[PDB]
RNA sequence: GGACCUGGCGGUGCUUCAUAUCCCUCUAGAGGAGCCUGUUCUGUAAUCGAUAAACCCCGAUCAACCUCACCACCUCUUGCUCAGCCUAUAUACCGCCAUCUUCAGCAAACCCUGAUGAAGGCUACAAAGUAAGCGCAAGUACCCACGUAAAGACGUUAGGUCAAGGUGUAGCCCAUGAGGUGGCAAGAAAUGGGCUACAUUUUCUACCCCAGAAACGAUAGCCCUUAUGAAUAAGGGUCGAAGGUGGAUUUAG
């Protein structure tokens, strides 16, 4: 009984605004694209299936959203918020002169309702004792203590952190970790001295 | 309303096994520890005699989710192979193809 | 990946120092062993809080406590 | 000689689609899957999860959407959101799609704790492939 | 014609606080169709130098992973099927970023994912040293 | 199970046995075949045991100008209801099971004095 | 929120609204079947907890009469009070609380008519300790759910013993009494309430019909309003817009207005009355009234929530089309082409009007075509009404092309609907342009549709004119089975005929013209 | 659970709405087995 | 058939949306950037482009097909309708008829290609029969009308190279001049850079092969190159290598000698490596094992 | 009973072939001994099924207890199930596959021939075939264009599978259903597939290849240790035989 109107193909004029007609994700919707954009195996004497009826485009992911004038139109937008960088720091040299300590935490990310993934807790720190100890006692007492956490080819001490579950907790006992242990490579034994 | 009478059984070992989980890691660690009393050690091994049945995890099974086959399941996807290759044919998941390597 | 389920606010030292937790035994002991491997595992593990641990700590000191009666 | 999620072949009066008509060892040389979602892929878990509630909510919106389907479900997972596409006829009206698309809507959302949509291609009657 | 006249500015606060300094952010997509990862990163490399930021780009070797099945339900060991998943990687490097950059270019591309795909970040940040040391 | 459940159409297959060893040969069978149904025409999608009236499918969605809510039919109109499809699916299968009554021609189970009407039209157009 | 595909497409404004309550309906239904099965989602599955999401309970506890009491403003019902209070009277004999007493009272005053009655004359049992609290918001409930009398007493009750409070009691004092208004309107600012402007608008909701001798008045209450300088001129200044309604409009005020609600969008808004909705709608219909296309500008950040309700939505949108319409007219169809699938019989006829009054003739088809593909369907008021603005034209020579094809799309819908006996009457009206435009090319069209015309008839003298130019458009025999066929129907064609049959008609045959001279 | 599944499309069901076929042609059946004895 | 033009107009109304979508002149505006603009729109794992989306010229996915071959009604157009192949019959008259005109006087086209070109189907006889009468025509004089008519079928023969190629001489400090080549194998990966005025030791990974290859055959293979060439003693190479078998190893440093080597060397001797055969990546690799069988190739015993 | 059409068959003729297949040929193996694991058979109260090609480390990419479906004993009766059933029927089936296939044919819709019969339709310097569609093929996957995989139609074996699951029919529906203790799963014997060696290309020692010694062999048995479990596996000491390179026949490349 009811009959569809025509699709809004020969309405769109050549003049458009796609990244308002298309803003997000969402599927491809044919009659409401204009573009004959066909996709499937052509048979013998024929061709890929018709736009309407091709559920291949839904299948596969969809990209008419996020065009080069709507990534320009984002940037342009999003500049205002983003800050700048120091131009004095513009080496790897000169910034870990500034701030020799690295610290990287890392955790993924995953389609569906649940977040939270034990990876989440994973943190390592990494420093270059070259420039940090200030001694050599305290240096030979630590390399001596640490298995295997040093490298001494690229001169850096890297260790990890995941007795905690969260970020935040494995920092900390990080910072303290590393406090406590400079604290007690300072002092020494008698046992120690003897060797 | 679970498929079988012994799907039945499987999810009241699970939950069995899960609510006195802590305590038989606890009497087990008691048990095979070394230095203590071995005396000790034998009342564990007569509380371990003693606790309920189908409460240790041995007794379970990774049995399938729908077709409750025991056998032929992936523990990654809990399904049945023949469950598996049938929705995997009919391209149900995603990211799965025949390996014509 | 924590938006929510900060452990009540819970710190690295209140789960890993159990000092506090371990008073009512000395510090030679087979007792004293057997806790402090037990407390080492614990701060090892982290998928549990201090919630978990002290309920476990509390569960072997009244085991142990009423099987008291040995002391050998 | 291997049957698996194809066709037999009749004396040529038989409409077939795409997806049924070729066969399983075409998924990624001339289909695509489905569904989408990264629980199939290393690292990631709760796989299982993923397909048994797909299965779940294909057979769910088959069975309350009787007769005004003509393809399997899309599904397409972004994170959080979900986002189903199905094709359907227009034999009912659009009281009842609309009506039924909002129950289901509520009952995906309320059940899975999840945030979903769901849109719909209209078609007067199935497209047809070949006539096998 | 119609184009509003006064465009709804959201509310923003410099805090007295310093943002955080971000070495290098590190994020790895992962996905099954390297057309789709190709266009990702070059959406994401394009924003990025309009983002006014420098880029480096690497794709890390495909991985699969096969198994193998019975071809029927009874009786046949000989006859098998196999399946495998190919998973893509692709690496994007970025260094000397802020952390308010980080956090909104990190939202931009999080809203612009496509379905197929993970999104490993790895952040390296520089800190000064501890007072109690 | 839900899960257990699939599609009718595979469940008929299965049921009819149309192919696989009966037919084969023309072994055939002994005169009993199962005549496949269709049940999603028979009832529309709003019957159910609790007869909720539904404005969005099963009632209009306005009367009189006025908006419409969920309601309860109760149990007399409830049986009622059940009566009505009860006595709809006796007359449809009364209607689909019927004599079937071919001019006997030469003879019973002899296709001799038969006609199947006219010719077939042809594809330029020439009406026998 | 609708859909994107063509067929769900809610294509016309009832239709729309059906649709979306259809969808508002299904909500209803998922809440339903929540409350009714929370077992089922009572799983926490999503690693954030969302009491949204949760399944909703409101379901009594077991029998205790404390936690019963504190669990009564968590029901939000009056059976639960009911019991509540007889358990407390009956049997116990206690309040629990002050304050939990002044909350049953609050529930039940909003509750509320016999029952309203019982449920007043059920509150005097209460335990001696009423407080203010408890006087005023029975006030409150007697005002805005009964009669009036009964507030006033409780209001004198009260002084021999608060600012919406007080609103509630003016509203009852009102609803000519100029001693009245004046002596309230005193007293209260003389008190020290400082009420937040709310009974100043009550004042003057009742005060929506009035002559200038309170008209004005609220010009200078409102330059009061402004020098205590609370009002953000939000109701109250659109109440006095409206009052200004009228047999003469006031250009001056209407100017002064006009500068008024100027400042006013210049600034930006934010909502604090809940009848910021009617000022959209009342709004508009005044400015329909005023006519001015820079006022329609000015009245069109996010200000676009006070639209609210379709009706008012309808009501804007019909008034500013017909402004925009009745003001060239290309920027004005270009406004309409871009909100026409946004936006939803009476502005189509504005539309052709003013088409008409611009001579852009070949607009209208693409209007009409639209209409049809909405909602353009089983009504012929405007087909009418286009036929005649279209065929008043011929003009254009080459655009007859177009008339005939817009001519057999509208015969194609006249003739749909034969069981609704609506289209027989279409034709008497309209069939003489449209036979017209058809003969305006093909010829035989509009032939065979004069015959089923004349054979269904009210002949006029454009038809007379439509029979001579199609019988002089070479056939004589082909002309004349016409022309004399209506001539012996009726007598106009017969004194055209009269001339008719000079040319070659008369010599083919005598016992036409036979009838003719006969009917003659 | 298959529990709460079954039991939620049942009374779903019941509600009439989900035109489960399965159990339609397993109830078909067994109000034929009932009239054939 | 009005289908046609109708799919062309909404073609070229596409394109025009896409190319103010990507935002540039919609007047300039390629097939290239058609494809790279729905491959970034659409991206698609399917392996083969047939099955890739694809917005193309209407023209080149329709095929052609014959047109009504006679008027509105009567006769038709050519003079061979009657019977099929008029096309090709037609063709074939007016060869025999050039053919006889030269007698009183006095690579090649697939049949797929053929085919695509008319409009009908054709069978290997007369196509066989078709080439039998261009070559017979060919065997004699021809005029340019028959020339051209001929050229109109060939097509080109598209020789490839076969030549090894030479990669570019390098230069670094003191002035020492060298050749860096890569050579690979079953699965070892080794560069190699030949000095020209050194000669003497050779160095892998830092080790001289006299001690890194205990074995003969391997030091063997190493000297073939330099055996062949005559070049021995006066060239010396340094190398780095990742590999795992101990002959994977050997071949993909000979590899990559000999393709350093071939940019010193002159072209000739290059021939010469080249026909000797050490010039070329051997494609053999262990087989794949199979699922059902015991290795990549034996199975079990077939019990009876 | 006479004469024919199609197919199978021929220890049927001519021709051309046979890729690791027919042979001649090439290599390395199985039937020798021990051991691991299945099958047959014996007994037991003790599952089931396939059980030539096209099963025999097969359902099982696992059986100490659930797995278990058997059995003795002990309990439940609307029984988690708007019940349930591993109860019969794979000769009702779907679903999934072996198979000739290491094939290339299968064919809707038309036309023609045989006196308008069963049936056939092949000649290219051309005589009735035209052909939709499927498959082969092509192309895609891996390292190529080759190769390997994948694919491999119509159908034959009422081939295997009601025990993956579901289901038609026939049955138990105080049971042929459900629950919990225990063992059940050994070998007078025969056979299959695989591992070990019977040697000096060997055995041991450090490296994996320029050496030095001997002139062997246990993944079986006994004892011990440990892995996890509440309650088979790896390692260590001892035992140091059979065994002397295979009886017809036979496998893979
Ligand atoms: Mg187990
Ligand atoms: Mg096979
Ligand atoms: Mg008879
Ligand atoms: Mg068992
Ligand atoms: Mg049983
Ligand atoms: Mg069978
Ligand atoms: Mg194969
Ligand atoms: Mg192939
Ligand atoms: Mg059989
Ligand atoms: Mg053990």
């Amino acid at each position: 009984r009811r009959k569809a109107l025509p699709p809004r193909t020969e309405k769109m004029a050549v003049d458009q605004d796609w990244p308002s007609v298309y803003p997000v994700a969402a599927p491809f919707k044919p009659s409401a694209v204009p573009l004959p954009v066909r996709m499937g195996y052509p048979v013998k004497k024929g061709v890929p299936m018709a736009k309407e009826g091709n559920l291949e485009l839904l299948k596969i992911p969809n990209f008419l959203h996020l065009t080069p004038v709507a990534i320009k139109k984002h940037c342009e937008a999003l500049k205002d918020f983003c800050t700048e960088w120091p131009a004095a720091l513009d080496s790897d040299e000169k910034c870990e002169k500034h701030f020799p300590i690295e610290i990287d935490s890392t955790d993924y990310v995953s389609s569906g309702p649940s977040v939270r993934n034990p990876r989440a807790r994973v943190v390592v720190l990494r420093v270059k004792l070259s420039s940090l100890n200030l001694d050599d006692h305290a240096k030979k007492k630590l390399i001596k203590l640490v298995g295997e956490r040093y490298c001494k080819t690229t001169d850096v001490l890297t260790i990890k952190t995941d007795r905690c579950p969260l970020r935040r907790q494995n920092y900390d006992y990080a910072v303290y970790l590393l406090t406590v242990l400079y604290h007690e490579s300072w002092n020494t034994e008698e046992w120690e001295k003897s060797k | 309303h679970y498929v079988d009478w012994r799907m039945w059984r499987d999810v009241k070992r699970r939950k069995m096994a899960y609510e006195y989980a802590d305590e038989r890691l606890r009497i087990n660690s008691l048990r095979k520890n070394t230095i203590l009393p071995k005396i000790l050690q034998d009342v564990a091994d007569e509380e371990i005699a003693a606790l309920p049945r189908d409460s240790c995890p041995v007794r379970i099974r990774n049995r399938c989710v729908m077709t409750s086959r025991p056998r032929g399941v992936k523990r990654r996807w809990r399904l049945s192979r023949i469950v598996f290759r049938h929705l995997a044919d009919h391209g149900q998941l995603s990211g799965i193809q025949r390996a014509t390597w | 990946n924590e938006a929510g389920f900060d452990d009540d606010g819970s710190e690295f030292h209140e789960h890993i120092f159990l000092e506090k937790h371990l008073e009512s035994f000395p510090k030679q002991g087979p007792i004293r062993h057997f806790m402090e491997l037990v407390t080492c595992g614990l701060s090892k593990n982290p998928y549990l809080s201090v919630k978990q641990k002290v309920e476990h700590i509390e569960w072997f000191r009244n085991y142990f406590n009423e099987k008291k009666d040995i002391l050998k | 000689k291997n049957r698996a999620a194809r066709v037999r072949v009749s004396k040529g009066d038989k409409p077939v689609t795409y997806e049924e008509a070729h066969a399983p060892h075409y998924i990624a040389h001339r289909k695509g899957w489905l569904s989408l979602h990264t629980g199939n892929l290393d690292g990631e878990d709760h796989a299982a999860e993923r397909t048994v509630e797909d299965v779940f909510l294909r057979k769910f919106m088959w069975g309350t959407f009787p007769g005004c389907l003509a393809d399997q479900l899309v599904l397409k997972r972004r994170g959080n959101q979900l986002e189903i596409c199905a094709v359907v006829l227009r034999q009912l009206s659009p009281h009842k799609y609309y009506f039924l698309v909002g129950y289901s809507e509520t009952l995906l959302s309320y059940f899975y704790k999840c945030p979903v949509r769901l849109h719909l291609q209209t078609v007067p009657s199935k497209v047809v492939y070949k006539y096998l | 014609v119609d184009v509003p006249k006064d465009l709804t500015k959201p509310v923003v606060t410099i805090s007295d606080e310093p943002d955080i300094l971000y070495k290098r952010l590190s994020v790895l997509v992962k996905g099954h169709d390297k057309a789709v990862l190709d266009s990702y990163e070059y959406f994401a490399v394009l924003a990025a130098k309009e983002l006014g930021i420098s880029i480096k780009v690497h794709e890390p070797p495909r991985k699969i992973e096969r198994f193998t099945l019975l071809q029927s339900v009874h009786i046949y060991k000989k006859h098998r099927v196999q399946y495998e998943m190919r998973t893509l990687y692709r690496c994007l490097e970025l260094e000397h970023l802020t952390g308010s950059t980080a956090d909104v270019y990190l939202e931009y591309i999080q809203r612009n994912l496509p379905e197929g795909v993970a999104m490993e970040v790895t952040k390296t940040q520089l800190e000064q040293l501890p007072e109690h040391i | 199970s839900f899960f257990t459940k699939l599609t009718a159409d595979e469940l008929w297959k299965g049921a009819l046995a149309e192919t696989g060893a009966g037919a084969k040969k023309g072994r055939g069978k002994r005169t009993k075949k199962k005549k496949r149904k269709d049940l999603n025409r028979g009832q529309i999608i709003g019957e159910g045991r609790y007869g909720f009236l539904w404005p969005g499918l099963n009632v209009p969605l306005m009367k009189n100008g006025a908006v419409q809510t969920i309601a309860q039919r109760s149990k007399e109109e409830q049986e009622k209801v059940e009566a009505d499809m009860i006595q709809q699916r006796e007359e449809w299968d009364r209607k689909k099971k019927m004599k079937v009554k071919r001019e006997r021609g030469w003879s019973g189970n002899s296709w001799g004095g038969i006609s199947l009407g006219p010719p077939d039209p042809g594809p330029c157009g020439e009406t026998y | 929120v609708f859909q994107d595909d063509p067929y769900l497409m809610p294509a016309s404004s009832l239709e729309s609204r059906s649709f979306l309550l259809a969808k508002k309906s299904g909500e209803n239904v998922a809440k339903f079947i929540i409350n009714s099965y929370p077992k089922y989602f009572q799983k926490d599955i999503a690693e954030p907890h969302i009491p949204c999401l949760m399944p909703e309970y409101f379901e009594p506890q077991i029998k205790d009469i404390s936690e019963a009491a504190l669990k009564e403003r968590i029901e939000l019902r009056k059976v639960k009070a009911s019991v509540d209070m007889f358990d407390q009277l009956l049997q116990a004999g206690t309040t629990v609380s002050l304050e939990t007493t002044n909350s049953l009272l609050d529930l039940l005053c909003y509750y509320g008519t016999w029952r309203a009655k019982n449920n007043a004359e059920r509150i005097f049992s209460l335990m001696p300790e009423k407080n203010e609290h408890s006087y005023c918001t029975m006030i409150r409930g007697m005002v805005k759910h009964r009669a009036y009398e009964q507030a006033l007493n409780l209001y004198t009750e009260l002084l021999n013993n608060d600012v919406y409070t007080f609103n509630a009691l003016i509203e009852a004092t009102v609803c000519e009494k100029w001693s009245k208004i004046l002596e309230l309107l005193r007293h209260m600012v003389a008190q020290k309430v400082k009420p937040n402007l709310q009974t100043f608008n009550t004042i003057l909701k009742c005060l929506r019909r009035f002559h200038v001798f309170a008209r004005s008045p609220a010009l200078q209450v409102l330059r009061e309003m402004k020098a205590i300088g609370i009002e953000p001129s939000l109701a109250t200044y659109h109440h006095i817009i409206r009052l200004f309604d009228p047999g003469d409009p006031l250009k001056r005020s209407s100017f002064i207005i006009y500068d008024i609600m100027n400042e006013l969008m210049g600034k930006r808004f934010s909502p604090k009355d809940p009848d910021d909705d009617k000022f959209f709608q009342s709004a508009m219909s005044i400015c329909s009234s005023l006519r001015d296309l820079e006022l329609a500008y000015q009245v069109h950040g996010d200000n676009w929530k006070f639209i609210g309700p379709d009706q008012h939505r309808n009501f804007y949108y019909s008034k500013f089309f017909d402004l925009i319409c009745l003001m060239q007219i290309d920027v004005t169809l270009k406004w309409y082409e871009d909100l026409i699938p946004s936006a939803y019989s009476q502005t189509m006829i504005h539309l052709l009007q003013a088409l008409d009054v611009a001579n852009r003739l070949e607009v209208i088809p693409k209007i009409w075509k639209d209409s049809k593909e909405y909602g353009h369907t089983f009504r012929s008021d405007l087909r009418e009404e286009i036929l005649m603005l279209m065929a008043r034209d011929k003009h254009p020579p080459e655009l007859q092309v177009a008339f005939a094809d817009c001519a057999a799309d509208i015969k194609s819908a006249y003739e749909s609907q034969p069981i609704r006996q609506t289209a027989q009457d279409w034709p008497a009206t309209s069939l003489n342009c449209i036979a017209i435009l058809f003969l305006r090319g093909r010829t035989q069209e509009a032939w065979k549709m004069l015959g089923l015309f004349r054979k269904h008839k009210i002949p006029r003298s454009e038809l007379l004119n439509e029979l001579m130019d199609s019988a002089k458009v070479n056939s004589p025999s082909q002309a004349i089975e016409v022309v004399e066929l209506a001539s012996a129907f009726s007598l106009p064609i017969c004194e055209g005929l009269t001339q008719r049959v000079m040319s070659d008609f008369a010599i083919n045959q005598e016992q036409k013209e036979a009838l003719s001279n006969l009917t003659a | 659970n298959h529990h709460t599944y079954a039991e939620l499309m049942q009374t779903l069901r019941f509600l009439g709405l989900y035109r489960d076929e399965h159990q339609d042609f397993m109830d078909e059946q067994k109000r034929l087995k009932k009239l054939r004895g | 058939e009005d289908f046609i033009k109708k799919q062309i107009e909404e073609f070229n109304i596409g394109k025009r949306h896409l190319a103010n979508m990507m935002g540039e002149d919609p007047e300039t505006f390629t097939q290239e950037d058609i494809d790279r603009a729905i491959a970034y729109l659409f991206p698609s794992g399917l392996f083969e482009k047939r099955a890739r989306p694809v917005m193309k010229h209407p023209e080149q996915i329709f095929p052609r097909q014959r047109a009504i071959q006679w008027g509105e009604d009567g006769r038709p157009f050519h003079y061979l309708f009657y019977t099929g192949k008029q096309s090709y019959y037609s063709l074939m008259h007016d060869v025999y008829g050039m053919l006889l005109n030269l007698e009183k006087h006095q690579r090649w086209l697939i049949k797929e290609e053929l085919e695509e070109m008319l409009v009908e189907k054709l069978s290997d006889l007369d196509y066989m029969q078709f080439i039998r009468l261009l070559e017979k025509l060919l065997t004699s004089q021809c005029g340019a009308a028959e020339e051209e008519f001929v050229q109109r079928f060939r097509r080109s023969v598209t020789l490839e190279s076969k030549k090894q190629l030479i990669e570019p001489v390098q230069y670094d400090e003191q002035g020492m001049a060298f050749s860096k080549s890569e050579g690979k194998r079953k699965t070892a990966k080794a560069e190699a850079i030949v000095y020209k005025h050194g000669s003497g030791r050779i160095k892998v990974n830092g080790i001289d092969y006299q001690l890194y290859f205990p074995i003969t055959q391997d030091r063997e293979q190493l000297m073939f190159p330099f055996h062949f060439v005559d070049r021995l003693g006066k060239h010396d190479v340094t190398c780095t290598v990742s590999g795992g078998g101990r002959s994977a190893q050997a071949g993909a440093i000979r590899l990559a000698m000999a393709k350093a080597l071939c940019s010193f060397v002159t072209e000739d001797e290059v021939e010469w490596m080249r026909q000797a055969g050490l010039l070329t990546t051997d494609p053999r690799v262990r087989e794949r094992k199979k699922p059902g069988q015991e290795g990549a190739r034996r199975k079990f015993t077939w019990k009876k």
